[PDB]
């Protein structure tokens, strides 16, 4: 998964 | 060989911006290796962000989170850690080579 933080 | 850079860093954020990062990763069949030694890696850093002035580069491993190991936790669940933060995160990264 991905995920701009 | 297996060369590391590993860095603890501190990122402080106001609440109108993120740390400037995307974060990926991952079953349970994950062994820790030295040329893969995390689950969670950043994916790309913001070159004009907060976590690329504080020394956090594409491709640097996720070793701890706020203080914690998080080498064999999951996405959703670093994730969280990383939201309870809130404008602060200390991390712990590494960066392997060649």
């Amino acid at each position: 998964d991905e995920t701009n933080l | 060989d297996y060369i590391i850079k590993e860095k603890t860093v501190l990122l402080q954020k106001k609440d109108s911006e993120g740390f400037g990062f995307v974060l990926r990763g991952a079953i349970e069949e994950f062994t820790p290796t030295p040329a893969f030694p995390a689950l969670q890696y950043l994916e790309s850093v913001d070159e004009g962000g907060v976590a690329w002035r504080a020394g956090l580069r594409m491709g640097d491993f996720l070793i701890e989170v706020n203080g914690q190991n998080v080498v064999k936790v999951g996405h959703r669940q670093v994730v969280n850690m990383i939201r309870q933060g809130g404008n602060t995160l200390m991390v712990k990264v590494v960066m392997v080579t060649r």
